[PDB]
């Protein structure tokens, strides 16, 4: 859920050499003391805690581990993702959409297209360095990055069949019955009709 | 149209000469570059005579 | 076998060390034999000083020092010899030792330099000339810019109607711009000549420069107009009549 | 803590926190030094003459305070530390000149858009795609540089969001121009409610 | 094969300050069902064990390593390596850097879809290779700069970028041959009788 | 370490050592004559003036002194006049033109009989500017170079604003290069930054003047109407001090 | 047109198997079943070599 993560962090502490037989920790208090915290810019402590466990291993009968876990639920502060990564991907995905109100004699769809692409690609730069490069499963961010790209792509394809279409004549190819019926007589029916049949 | 088509010609042909050109500069300069990087070899001897 | 602080120790450091470390990693063990001979073997992690000559980078080598001597004991007191039992050289153990993926070890001798001419000291220097192997570079930064080479040529082939000239050639500037980017990571910084591959990047820079510029030419050529523009009789048998039959261009009719 | 909303054009608050590690205030207390004159230094002391101003920030004041504390019954011996605040204010010419100025001379280009022609050369979207893809050069430049925390947005970040959103509007109104200026009668009826508002009536409200 | 890799590293253990004729180094026995066995492997808790976000142990065995060259009172004689082969998880790569890589490589034979009169063939052929020349700055600054082999993905760029070169190529031959006229070229009987008839009914074009 | 030093301080030290880390061996003659010759890496601050960068001189110093002791019980007297570069390696980026080594002595008026003694070791230093000039300055010239070519590529062509814009991309992508090389300070502007601005603005006004030009070539007969004054001045006047046929 | 559309039933293929084989090398990499070549025994906590 990275940027809108949260992490449960904990801190393990005890006596590295001597068992619970010989020297026995107890905490102080149920919680960690925040009374003297400095503020974070990046994340908010909502729950912390620490909890004492005793172990016994089957060969050790006698000689209990002790340990106490000091955990922290912790929430990012998403604003400077929700900034500087989400909005440019969102302007990015709706700028993928206008290509198809654009016009084919305008000779400048492929040139929105492209640039929108190669406006996402130089946004890699900025998504890699701050994303975090592990593989432990697919970010939100990720998730969003590579579905605008897809589209944009997708986009580029449909509109490479757009043009390919718009510009065919009668001295290269002849208008196929089924694609008269379709476009030319039952979609623009349900259509706004303000376009000339 | 005819006078056009003369502009045009010349166009042409100009731009053969600066193809031919652009091939004999950069076959040059990349040929003269690239040996002078590929016999740049390592000395054969570690202490030589200067 | 006798800790290292516990006798007398020569105080061999290395003299041009780069970050200010003169001393070995771990001080060990010495052996010591019963007719007084101490061998003492501490290992080095250490950071030296290598002026770069960056001409041919990176397609060079280099000659990187390290200089071994006596930090306060001089020549009258501490003598310095090459270490041999007589093999003047850097001993590299041929099954344990780790290759670096980026140079190969042309020469590795070793010298014993007397003093300039008591305070005077001698140094024994090992010496490593080492050659890069360039094989990332050709990959990633020479083959694109042959590339974009190529297609800068091909620019004088594409029709001026197609009106296509001007993106080609200058997006090719702006491919070689961004691989710009990608050597500033990686070149020297220092100013005493230029590396080969900065001298073949700003070649190619003014390649495509001069393309889009004679593309220019061209194109102000092409788009001309008629009545505006009258050809001078010079231009016209110069480039329709001498030049074509030269250029191998046949005018229809 | 860097307040970054006002970034490059900010001023922070570093504190300087001087405590005894070992002694609480009833074995240990603090006051201040005194000059020649005998007024009381209760500032950070500066040696004008050898004294070089950092690169990128200017220190304007620079105040200090004994404070005490935890004397209550319950919390019990004593605390007391010295703390100083500098207030410090960057100098933002760097800023302006690499970042702001052609940042804000490249995203007024779209404007130019609205000038050239709506026909098949005119390049409209070629002017105003490219300004968006050059403000995308500038964002990968940006995030080397701002801070990475999120109490706020800082102005320079705010600025490009906001002239990225101004040019993205600009070309979907581009888009639209040419999408209207190019209908044929082939293809779209001539629509005499939207020409009577453009043609007859706008120009006279003008 | 990277980022579809997988490492062979290594931990080697000794003593420099004595040798094998002062101590004997040994790997830890354990025991079941009162018999004793080696321990052969580097030990990890199986509860406690939190795996690597980039790398996937697979194998993790141990040695005890004696040179039979080297003499009795060398540090080099004797030692104990402990191995780790490791796999990486290449999801990262793939979701961010070799799909968009593989999908914008693989637009580039739409140009051949594009009619030449649309008058942005050569554009996005180009393009291509501007944003694989950005990937290749990407991947630059995510590898040494070996030369023992080219890695998986700078194999593919290499050759996906030679491929779009090639693509560019063949468009400026292509609109070259679509924009040729009488007034400047000559349409031979024997290249219409190949182009329009024979390659035409072999493709099984329209 | 087993005997007395003087407590030598590099007073305008900025974040490295204060004093002497290294304690190698003192060299003691039977008179008691000590020499002790340590090593140092020296993190000196120092006034950096970037306006002339990359062709900047640069005055750095060194201020050394006993941070303890006072004149009148340790004296500070330089060895020479100058500091000993005969064993100074050559640096790619920087030459020494000048170096010298001043002795001060000063006496604050609470402290009438304590002076307190420095020596400050001065280099004035010019930088060797080839990287500079072949890395940075030679592609910002060839791109304003570029910026002016679009007033010789006719409008019928359709690649203007293409040739415009794309010269201003390549640029931006090259401010990247410029930010990740030249050093980024706020004291003054440098001069590679001011030239990086004036070929910004270059292109800009290129750009607009573009923008001008291509509306003038498209302006329809039927919607405009040509003043008077643009065609005195244009179609009248200039062409005369040219050389092209009237319309 | 011709020449467009042989380029595509030409390219296109090239470009679709040299990436295949090209991934396929990779996809199908993997370490060995066992950690040292030659060396049948596998290391592993589950197949202990009793004394
Ligand atoms: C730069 O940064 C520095 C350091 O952060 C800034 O200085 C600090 O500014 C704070 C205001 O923003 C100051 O806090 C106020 O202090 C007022 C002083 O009145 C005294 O209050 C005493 C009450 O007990 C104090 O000490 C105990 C110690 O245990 C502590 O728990 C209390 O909270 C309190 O600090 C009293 O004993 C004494 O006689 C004075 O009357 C105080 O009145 C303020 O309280 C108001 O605001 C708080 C807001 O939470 C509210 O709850 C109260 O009811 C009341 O309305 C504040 O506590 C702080 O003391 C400054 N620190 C210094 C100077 O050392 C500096 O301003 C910054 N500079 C800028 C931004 O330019
Ligand atoms: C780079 O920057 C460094 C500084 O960091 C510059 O170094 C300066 O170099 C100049 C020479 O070019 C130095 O001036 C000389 O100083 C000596 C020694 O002065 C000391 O000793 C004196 C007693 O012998 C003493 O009187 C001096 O005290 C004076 O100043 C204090 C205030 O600072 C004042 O309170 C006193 O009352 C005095 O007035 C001081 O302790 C001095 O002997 C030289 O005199 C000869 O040359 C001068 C030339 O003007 C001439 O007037 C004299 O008559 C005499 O012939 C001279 O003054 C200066 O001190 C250095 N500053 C330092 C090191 O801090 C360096 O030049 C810069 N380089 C470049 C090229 O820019
Ligand atoms: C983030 O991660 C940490 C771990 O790192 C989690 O911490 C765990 O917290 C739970 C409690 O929420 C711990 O479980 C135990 O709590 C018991 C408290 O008693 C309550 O619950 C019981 C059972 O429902 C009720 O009967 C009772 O009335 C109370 O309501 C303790 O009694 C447990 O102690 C037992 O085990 C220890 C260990 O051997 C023994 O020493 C005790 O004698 C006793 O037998 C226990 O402490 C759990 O152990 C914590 N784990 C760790 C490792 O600290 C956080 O919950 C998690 N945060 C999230 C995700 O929100
Ligand atoms: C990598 O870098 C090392 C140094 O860091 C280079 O080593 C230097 O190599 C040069 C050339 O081989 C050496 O120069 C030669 O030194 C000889 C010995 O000089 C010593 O002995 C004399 C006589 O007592 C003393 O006067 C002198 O101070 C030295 O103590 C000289 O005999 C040579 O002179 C001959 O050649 C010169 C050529 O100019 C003639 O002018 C002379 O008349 C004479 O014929 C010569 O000067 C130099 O000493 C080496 N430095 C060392 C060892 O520290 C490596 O060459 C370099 N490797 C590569 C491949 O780049
Ligand atoms: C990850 O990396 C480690 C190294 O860090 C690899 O471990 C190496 O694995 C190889 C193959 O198992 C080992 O090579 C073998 O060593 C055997 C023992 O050699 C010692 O003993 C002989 C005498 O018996 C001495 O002569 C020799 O000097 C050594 O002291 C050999 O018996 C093996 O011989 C076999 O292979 C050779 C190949 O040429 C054949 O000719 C033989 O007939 C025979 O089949 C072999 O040489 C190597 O020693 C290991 N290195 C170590 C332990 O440091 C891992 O395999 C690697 N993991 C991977 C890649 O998955
Ligand atoms: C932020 C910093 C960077 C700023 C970047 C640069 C500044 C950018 C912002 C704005 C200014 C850009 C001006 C470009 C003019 C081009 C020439 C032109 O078309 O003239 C026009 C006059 O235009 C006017 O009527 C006057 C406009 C002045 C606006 C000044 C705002 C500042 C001609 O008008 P027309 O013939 O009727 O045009 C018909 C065709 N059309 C509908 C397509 C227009
Ligand atoms: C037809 C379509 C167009 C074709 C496209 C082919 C694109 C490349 C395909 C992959 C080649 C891999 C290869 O074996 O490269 C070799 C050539 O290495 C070179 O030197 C080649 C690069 C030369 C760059 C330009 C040099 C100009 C002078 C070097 O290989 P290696 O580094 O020894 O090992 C690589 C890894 N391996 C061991 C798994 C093989
Ligand atoms: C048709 C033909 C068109 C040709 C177009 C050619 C264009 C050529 C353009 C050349 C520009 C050169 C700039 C040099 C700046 C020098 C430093 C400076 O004064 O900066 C100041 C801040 O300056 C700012 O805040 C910048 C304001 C915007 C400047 C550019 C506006 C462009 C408008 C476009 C619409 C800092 O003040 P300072 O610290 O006092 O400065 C000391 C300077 N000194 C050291 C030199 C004394
Ligand atoms: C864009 C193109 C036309 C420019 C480069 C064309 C020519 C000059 C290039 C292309 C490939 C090059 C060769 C590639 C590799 C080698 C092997 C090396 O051991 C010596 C140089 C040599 C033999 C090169 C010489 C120059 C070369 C022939
Ligand atoms: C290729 C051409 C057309 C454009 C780029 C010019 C480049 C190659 C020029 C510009 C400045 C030049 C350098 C200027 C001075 C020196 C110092 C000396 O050691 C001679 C060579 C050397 C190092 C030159 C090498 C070539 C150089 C780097
Ligand atoms: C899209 C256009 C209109 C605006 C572009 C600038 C964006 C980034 C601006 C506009 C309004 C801004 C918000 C306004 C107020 C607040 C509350 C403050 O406590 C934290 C910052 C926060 C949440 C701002 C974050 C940045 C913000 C969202
Ligand atoms: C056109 C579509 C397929 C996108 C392009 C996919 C390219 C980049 C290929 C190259 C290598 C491929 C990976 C190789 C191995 C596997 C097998 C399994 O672990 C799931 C898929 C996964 C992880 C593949 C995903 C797709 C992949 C990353
Ligand atoms: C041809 C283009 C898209 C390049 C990328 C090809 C990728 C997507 C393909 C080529 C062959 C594919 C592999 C073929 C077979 C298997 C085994 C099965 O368990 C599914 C995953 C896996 C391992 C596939 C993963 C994806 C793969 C690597
Ligand atoms: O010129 C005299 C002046 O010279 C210098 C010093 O070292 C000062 O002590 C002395 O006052």
């Amino acid at each position: 859920h990275f940027p809108f993560d949260e992490q449960n962090c904990s801190m393990k502490l005890g006596t590295w050499t001597y068992d619970g037989s010989v020297v026995a920790i107890n905490p102080e208090s149920d919680q960690p003391d925040l009374s003297n915290f400095m503020e974070s810019g990046e994340w908010v402590i909502k729950e912390s805690r620490g909890w004492k466990h005793s172990v016994t291993y089957s060969c050790c009968p006698d000689t209990p581990y002790l340990d106490i876990t000091y955990h922290f639920v912790m929430q990012r502060l998403p604003l400077y993702f929700i900034v500087n990564v989400i909005i440019p991907c969102l302007l990015f995905s709706f700028l993928t959409g206008l290509v198809f109100y654009l016009p084919t004699d305008s000779g400048e769809k492929m040139t929105l297209s492209i640039s929108v692409l190669l406006s996402l690609t130089v946004f890699l730069l900025v998504i890699v360095e701050l994303i975090p490069s592990t593989s432990s499963a697919v970010p939100l961010i990720g998730k969003y990055m590579l579905f605008t790209m897809v589209f944009v792509i997708a986009s580029i394809i449909i509109t490479v069949i757009v043009i390919n279409t718009h510009h065919r004549s009668p001295s290269t190819h002849v208008m196929p019955n089924w694609v008269r019926k379709v476009f030319i007589d039952t979609i623009p029916n349900i259509m706004f009709f303000s376009t000339m049949k | 149209d005819a006078l056009k088509e003369d502009w045009q010609f010349v166009a042409m042909v100009v731009d053969r000469l600066f193809l031919w050109t652009f091939i004999i500069f950069t076959s040059v300069g990349t040929l003269v570059i690239f040996l002078d990087a590929t016999y740049h070899l390592p000395p054969p001897d570690p202490f030589p005579s200067r | 076998r006798i800790t290292a602080e516990s006798v007398w120790l020569p105080d061999v450091v290395l003299l041009n060390n780069n970050d200010g470390n003169f001393d070995v990693a771990l001080d060990i063990s010495v052996v010591v034999s019963s007719d007084g001979s101490v061998r003492w073997q501490p290992p080095g992690i250490y950071r030296s000083s290598c002026s770069i000559q960056v001409t041919y980078f990176p397609f060079d080598w280099q000659n990187c020092t390290m200089v071994f001597s006596s930090y306060s004991y001089d020549s009258s007191e501490v003598s310095l010899q090459t270490g041999l039992g007589g093999h003047q050289e850097i001993h590299i153990h041929e099954g344990t030792f780790i290759e670096n993926g980026q140079w190969e070890i042309i020469h590795k001798p070793s010298r014993l330099i007397q003093p300039p001419g008591e305070g005077q000291r001698q140094e024994v220097i090992f010496y490593l000339i080492i050659r890069r192997k360039p094989l990332f570079y050709l990959v990633n930064v020479i083959a694109p810019c042959i590339l974009i080479t190529l297609l800068a040529i091909f620019v004088f082939y594409l029709p001026p109607d197609a009106g296509e000239k001007m993106g080609l050639s200058i997006f090719a500037l702006l491919t070689l711009t961004v691989f710009l980017l990608l050597l500033a990571d990686k070149v020297p910084e220092t100013s005493l000549s230029v590396p080969i591959i900065i001298k073949y990047l700003m070649f190619t820079m003014v390649l495509v420069t001069f393309s889009v510029i004679l593309s220019v030419v061209v194109l102000n050529l092409h788009h001309r107009s008629p009545h505006t523009h009258q050809m001078p009789l010079w231009v016209r048998q110069i480039f329709i009549h001498k030049l074509p039959l030269y250029l191998r261009l046949k005018r229809p009719k | 803590a860097v307040e970054v909303t006002y970034f490059p054009f900010d001023w922070q608050n570093c504190s300087l926190i001087f405590r005894s590690q070992t002694y609480n205030a009833e074995e240990v207390e603090f006051t201040f030094a005194v000059d020649n004159d005998g007024k009381t230094i209760n500032k950070i002391d500066i040696d004008t003459e050898a004294y070089t101003e950092n690169g990128e920030w200017a220190i304007d004041f620079c105040p200090g305070v004994i404070r005490r504390h935890h004397g209550g019954a319950t919390d019990g011996p004593g605390e007391t530390d010295v703390i100083y605040s500098l207030i410090i204010r960057r100098k933002p010419l760097f800023y302006v000149i690499n970042i702001i100025v052609p940042c804000v001379l490249i995203s007024g280009l779209v404007l130019l858009a609205y000038f050239l022609p709506a026909q098949a050369g005119g390049q409209k979207c070629t002017v105003s795609i490219n300004v968006l893809l050059a403000q995308t050069v500038f964002l990968f430049l940006i995030a080397q540089k701002i801070p990475e925390t999120s109490l706020s947005v800082p102005l320079l970040g705010r600025f490009l969001i906001f002239v990225m959103v101004v040019a993205t509007l600009i070309v979907m109104n581009c888009v639209i121009v040419l999408n209207v200026s190019q209908r044929t009668p082939t293809t779209h009826a001539m629509s005499p409610r939207l020409r009577h508002v453009l043609l007859e009536l706008l120009p006279r409200l003008l | 094969y990277f980022p579809f890799d997988w490492q062979n590293c290594s931990l080697k253990f000794s003593s420099l300050k004595y040798t094998a004729k002062e101590i004997t180094l040994s790997l830890k026995q354990d025991a079941k069902e009162n018999r004793t066995y080696p321990v052969e492997w580097i030990i990890i808790d199986p509860e406690g064990f939190t795996e690597n976000g980039e790398w996937e142990i697979v194998h993790r065995p141990a040695r005890v390593n004696v040179d039979p060259r080297a003499p009795l009172d060398s540090p080099s004689r004797q030692d104990i390596t402990f191995y780790l082969i490791i796999r990486r998880k290449p999801l990262f790569y793939i979701i961010n850097i070799l799909v968009p890589c593989v999908l914008i490589s693989f637009m580039v034979n739409l140009v051949f879809y594009l009619p030449a009169d649309s008058g942005e063939k050569t554009s996005v052929a180009i393009s291509v290779l501007l944003a694989q020349s950005v990937f290749l700055l990407l991947i630059s600054k995510r590898l040494p700069a070996t030369s023992m082999a080219i890695p998986l993905i700078g194999k593919f760029l290499l050759f996906g970028m030679v491929l779009v070169t090639m693509v560019v190529v063949i468009c400026v031959i292509v609109l070259n041959i679509h924009f040729r006229t009488p007034s400047t070229h000559v349409l031979s009987e024997g290249v219409k009788k190949l182009f329009l008839e024979t390659l035409p009914e072999l493709l099984h074009m329209s | 370490e087993k005997i007395w030093r003087p407590d030598l301080v590099l007073y305008n030290n900025a974040d490295g050592d204060f004093a002497i880390v290294k304690f190698t061996k003192v060299l003691l003659q039977y008179t008691g004559h000590i020499t002790w010759t340590p090593p140092a890496i020296f993190k000196s601050y120092c006034e950096i003036i970037v306006t002339h960068f990359p062709f900047d001189e640069q005055n750095c110093s060194m201020k050394l002194g006993t941070w303890t002791y006072d004149g009148s019980v340790v004296a500070i007297n330089p060895e020479s006049d100058q500091p000993d570069l005969s064993n100074f390696m050559e640096s790619g980026e920087w030459v020494i033109k000048e170096s010298r080594g001043w002795k001060h002595s000063v006496t604050y008026s609470c402290c009438p009989d304590t002076p307190y003694l420095d020596i400050t070791y001065h280099f004035v230093m010019q930088r060797l500017p080839l990287y500079f000039i072949v890395n940075v300055i030679i592609p910002c010239l060839l791109f304003s170079f570029l910026t002016g070519l679009v007033f010789y590529l006719p409008t019928d062509s359709g690649e203007k604003m293409t040739l415009s814009i794309s010269v201003l991309l390549s640029l931006t992508v090259f401010l990247l290069v410029i930010v990740e090389l030249i050093p980024s300070t706020s004291s003054a502007v440098p001069l590679i930054g001011k030239y990086m601005l004036f070929t910004m603005v270059f292109v800009i006004a290129s750009i607009i003047i573009t923008v001008i030009v291509i509306n003038t070539h498209h302006r329809s007969p039927s919607t405009h109407v040509m003043p008077n004054w643009v065609r005195k001045v244009f179609i009248d006047t200039i062409p005369n001090i040219m050389f092209f046929s009237t319309m | 047109r011709t020449v467009d559309r042989l380029c595509l039933f030409v390219v296109t293929p090239v470009m679709v198997v040299g990436t295949a084989w090209i991934f396929l090398q990779g996809v199908y990499n993997q370490p060995p079943p066992q950690p040292f070549p030659g060396d049948p025994y596998s290391y592993n906590v589950q197949d202990k070599r009793f004394i």
